[PDB]
RNA sequence: AAAAUUUAAAUUUUUUUUUUUUU
């Protein structure tokens, strides 16, 4: 059904442009596990 | 709310063996030519010592039990000779002998023939069938009449003419093959031994995909021959074949000479005539010079010349067709036969003239050609009768005409020698431009005069009109063997019958493509680079510690957030109502070259008057000027533009051990690395040579008053900047402030060391897989794309499923080559020619059986043009999808592809129209009109199989109904040669 | 401005008599 998933998709679309929005890098440096976390939420992805 | 806006919105945010060159060396008889002096250092015989090159090679597959074949004993010639063969000629037939293929690469005159006579028995004697090759019908007709002549049982192929199709041996052009290698002709079963000549035309950026495709196409089991013109990367092609068909190829090169040539410079209305290359093949540079000072029509006094000299026969060679009739007329006030000769001429001639039909026998154009004809005098081109095209050269071999005004096809027409070659003009038009001709084009269109037992020497004569550059003269005619590549492309009807056949796949005639051999031959030595490159990393691959490349990674994270605040240190909106001068500044431009520590000058913007509408950056419209002590002593002072930051280079810092100076630079708020908090004394005198220089001495100074560093203007407690977005942004590096200092062994244990230990370790890790992504980007198929788009054309075309699976749509054209098979079948699946009458479509098929433009037809009767309108939207569509399958193909230029101007001429000739009358509509010459007559049976043939394979029974009835009306009378013409 | 480019359709002999279907 295209209305239900896709407005789940929309869902994580907003969700998608939620991410990278906020500067990531420093808690990259605050802790490879940041990274790693950010890393295995990638592989998800 | 379209569902799109969501991407739009801000978010929320905070092999080589057997290689030899041997030599030979003969003598010549003397000949001084037209210089009266000797051509060459004479002999004591009187004869003339030359010398010649013996090269071979042979390419290897691997492990192969190799023996030397200049060591093979010919047990028996399998064809014996009647003379003493030449020494690669004796290494050429024992490579046939021991039974593995060769290349040999030669001139036409050498005796590349004399290796192809032998292979024929010795396939004969094993009755073996053999395949010769060629480019053209009359390369064929010239050498059946000759096997023919010579051995008999030799089955000629042609599209024009078969002969004898269960002979022995057999003669074909090369599509033949191909066409009978797609549908398995059986013939082929019984092969072993393949004569490929002209094997050069696979850089025919027109047609030398056949050549390449067809030898991919062959069973690995045939020997073969290769015969074609002097390259320098012969072993290209060997070590190409060698793999691909998997069994030994042999190299033979030489650069013999036949009969000697002499170049001679006639400046056209200058009077020198200088041998600039003898036959020694050395240029001259005086004659040359001599005839760069004799560089101050022309031809009819150096005929008679050349004619009191008895330098028949005598070829001219012109540019363009037309040239020739004008250059006959500038000529034919003489006469060079004998009323004996010409009736012997003319009886001769109405015996060619006697195959034609009586009506045929008054044609205008031979009328007016032959008094010509009658002179002595010949022309060559395509444009008349190939009637006419076969007597004038017999008449040439048989020397009744000394005269020949000639083009590119007898240039590669050979089997009729001359003595003289004419260059008329030097430059030529090679599709893009009217160019100086390059090397092995005029060794080509050298070695055509000079009989191999009659001539003496060979006469080279080339008419210049331009003071040409000295390696030019050189690089045309000191020439250089042109270089052999693949041209290969893709054609649709060669992708309908590999998924027709089942067995391979278009896919794997990339695999064997020559045109990927560029991708082949560099790479193993960046392998090699590669193997070098894998093994150096491994060195440093491993240091002491980790932690380094922790530390990398903290300094990786350092190197970054130093970055990026500069940027915003050199903010456009600020350092501004700071630049006053006196405000010790530091210098550092663009982040390129950093000066050390300055005193502002002044501050400015830089007026752009001269371009009203261009771009400084906020920082770089803002000219800054600052005296540093840090400039070069050496650095261009005076070429330094005032308020131009435009800096040249030597203009630099004082490097080590190099003296400091005083200077004034202009800069930008991108050049600002940072400002410090004091003012010193910044003279209001601007340049009277020692105020600058009491700057830098001051902030020398200054450099005594704080030697350790200078208090930079804080954006918190100096310019006050107070900015959320700023404050928090520093915030990245007051992590490194504290955790570069917290980490342990921060510069402890040599770490700073330690991390150009670890980095020479790092470079090596970053710069192997740099090139081996090069490596790994230079694997593939670069071909794909296109056929990938391609395969993207029938599907939306529904010639085949997704699944490529050929449907009956794509079926048709399997039986056509002879035209655009993409268009063909859509017209026929369109349907238009239910309501055309044989008139009325033939002239449609004038649509697509010529290419060359002219001049204008006239908007014709609309019963032809309304369905040349009909076909004309047809293909539109199908380049809007060929536009949309990303081919790169103008829509608009596609359809100029077709050409509708003869359907006139068409329409009549299909009204019973006399060849005279048709004539007169056209300047397109009357053999180029046959040359899409002949063309267009092959099309209407080929038609007719169409409603075999779809029942149209309409059509059928159609089809040959135009069959009949057009193959008739002139249609009629066979050759003579056969 | 030249130059040239394509095909191929199949031949000569072994068999047994007829009636007979419901006013």
């Amino acid at each position: 059904n295209p209305d239900v998933l896709l407005s789940r998709v929309i869902n994580v679309v907003r969700a998608a442009s939620s991410l990278a929005s906020q500067d990531v890098d420093f808690y990259k440096n605050l802790d490879r596990g940041f990274s790693k976390d950010l890393k295995s939420k990638a592989d998800k992805l | 709310t379209d569902l799109f806006d969501v991407f739009e919105e801000t978010p929320v945010e905070l092999m080589l063996a057997d290689s030899f060159e041997q030599e030979a060396s003969r003598e010549v008889d003397a000949s001084k030519g037209l210089t009266n002096s000797e051509t060459l250092q004479v002999e004591q015989d009187g004869k003339v010592r030359l010398s010649h090159q013996v090269r071979h090679q042979v390419a290897l597959p691997p492990n192969y039990d190799y023996t030397p074949i200049a060591e093979h004993k010919r047990v028996n010639e399998a064809r014996t000779y009647p003379f003493t063969l030449d020494p690669f000629q004796d290494t050429a037939i024992s490579c046939i002998d021991r039974g593995e293929s060769v290349l040999v690469s030669a001139h036409t005159s050498a005796g590349k023939t004399v290796v192809a006579e032998y292979a024929i028995a010795q396939s004969l004697k094993n009755k073996q069938r053999v395949i010769y090759t060629s480019p053209i019908k009359a390369l064929s007709n010239q050498k059946y009449r000759e096997l023919l002549a010579e051995f008999g049982d030799v089955g000629l192929m042609t599209g024009d003419i078969t002969i004898n199709p269960d002979a022995g041996c057999l003669v074909m052009t090369t599509e033949i093959l191909r066409s009978m290698l797609y549908r398995g002709s059986e013939v082929m079963r019984e092969v072993a031994w393949v004569i490929f000549d002209e094997v050069h035309y696979m850089r025919d950026k027109e047609r030398g995909v056949v050549w390449e495709e067809t030898i991919i196409l062959l069973p690995d089991k045939v020997r073969y021959v290769f015969l074609s013109a002097t390259i320098p990367n012969a072993m290209e092609f060997a070590e190409w074949i060698c793999k691909i068909h998997s069994q030994p190829c042999h190299i033979v090169y030489t650069n013999f000479r036949p009969t000697p040539l002499q170049h001679y410079l006639f400046p056209a209305h200058g009077d020198g005539i200088y041998l600039v290359v003898d036959e020694k093949s050395t240029f001259r540079e005086e004659n040359f010079q001599k005839a760069m000072a004799s560089i101050s029509g022309d031809i009819y006094k150096i005929v008679k010349m050349i004619w009191k000299k008895k330098y028949n026969p005598v070829i001219v060679f012109s540019f363009s067709k037309r040239d020739c009739e004008e250059l006959a007329l500038k000529m034919s006030k003489l006469d060079f036969n004998s009323d004996d000769e010409k009736e012997a001429l003319t009886k001769i001639f109405n015996n060619a003239i006697a195959l034609l039909p009586e009506t045929d026998r008054e044609l205008p154009q031979i009328k007016h050609i032959l008094p010509l004809l009658r002179r002595g005098i010949g022309i060559h081109h395509s444009g008349l009768l190939p009637i006419l095209k076969e007597v004038i050269e017999i008449l040439f071999q048989e020397g009744f005409l000394k005269v020949l005004f000639a083009t590119e096809t007898f240039s590669i027409g050979l089997n009729m020698p001359a003595k003289t070659v004419v260059f008329t003009s030097v430059r030529k038009w090679d599709g893009q431009q009217f160019r100086w001709v390059s090397g092995g084009e005029y060794i080509q269109m050298s070695g055509r005069a000079g009989r191999r037992g009659l001539d003496d020497r060979g006469i080279v004569i080339m008419m210049i009109d331009e003071k040409m550059e000295p390696q030019v003269a050189k690089g045309m005619v000191k020439g250089q063997a042109d270089r052999l590549d693949s041209a290969f492309h893709l054609g649709y009807n060669m992708i309908l019958n590999l998924m027709r056949v089942e067995g391979i796949s278009p896919e794997f005639m990339l695999e064997h493509s020559f045109f990927q051999f560029q991708n082949v031959i560099s790479v193993p030595v960046m392998e090699k680079k590669l193997a070098e490159l894998k093994k150096d990393f491994d060195g440093i691959e491993v240091e002491d510690e980790e932690n380094v490349k922790e530390y990398h990674e903290i300094e990786q994270a350092i190197k970054g957030y130093r970055e990026d605040v500069r940027q915003v240190v050199t903010h456009p909106a600020n350092a501004l109502s700071f630049l006053q001068p006196g405000r010790l500044v530091e210098i550092s431009v663009n982040g390129k070259d950093n000066y050390g520590w300055g005193a502002v000058v002044d501050f400015a913007k830089r007026i752009n008057k001269r371009n009203p509408s261009a771009v400084y950056t906020d920082h770089e419209s803002y000219i800054v000027n600052v005296v540093v002590n840090t400039m070069y002593i050496d650095s261009p002072v005076n070429l330094l533009k005032p308020f131009n930051p435009t800096l040249p280079e030597g203009i630099r810092p004082a490097e080590e051990g190099e003296k400091s100076i005083c200077a004034v630079i202009p800069i930008t708020l991108d050049s600002i690395k940072s400002i410090g908090n004091l003012r010193l004394y910044m003279p209001k005198d601007i340049r009277a040579s020692g105020q600058k220089e009491t700057v830098g001495k001051s902030l020398r100074e200054v450099n005594r008053r704080f030697p350790d560093g200078i208090p930079v203007l804080d954006p918190v407690k100096n310019m006050k900047i107070e900015d959320e977005d700023f404050l928090k942004l520093m915030k990245k590096i007051d992590v490194l402030n504290t955790k570069l200092s917290s980490n342990p062994l921060t510069n402890s244990m040599r770490l700073e060391e330690l991390y150009g230990k670890y980095s020479r370790k790092h470079d090596l890790h970053e710069d192997m897989k740099q090139l081996k992504r090069k490596i790994s980007e230079s694997q593939a198929v670069i071909q794909l794309d296109d056929l990938r788009r391609r395969k993207r054309v029938l599907r939306r075309l529904g010639f085949c499923t997704p699944n490529d699976i050929i449907e009956l749509k794509g079926r048709v054209a399997c039986e056509i080559s002879s035209g655009d098979e993409l268009l063909l079948t859509e017209l026929i699946f369109n349907g238009n020619f239910n309501e055309l009458k044989p008139e009325q479509a033939a002239a449609l098929l004038s649509c697509f059986a010529f290419q060359e433009r002219c001049k204008e037809a006239p908007r014709l009767k609309p019963e032809l043009a309304e369905p040349l309108k009909a076909m004309r939207e047809i293909a539109a569509k199908i380049a809007k999808i060929m536009k949309d399958s990303k081919i790169e193909v103008v829509e608009k230029d596609y359809v100029e592809s077709f050409r509708h101007e003869l359907m006139e001429v068409v329409y009549e000739w299909c009204r019973g129209a006399t060849f005279t009358q048709i004539c007169k509509m056209t300047d397109v010459y009357e053999g180029s009109l046959i040359r899409m007559f002949k063309r267009l049976e092959e099309l209407v043939k080929e038609l007719v199989d169409v409603a075999n394979t779809i029942g149209n029974s309409s059509l059928k009835e159609k089809m040959e109904a135009v069959l009949k009306l057009i193959h008739r009378d002139i249609v009629s013409a066979g050759s003579l040669y056969l």
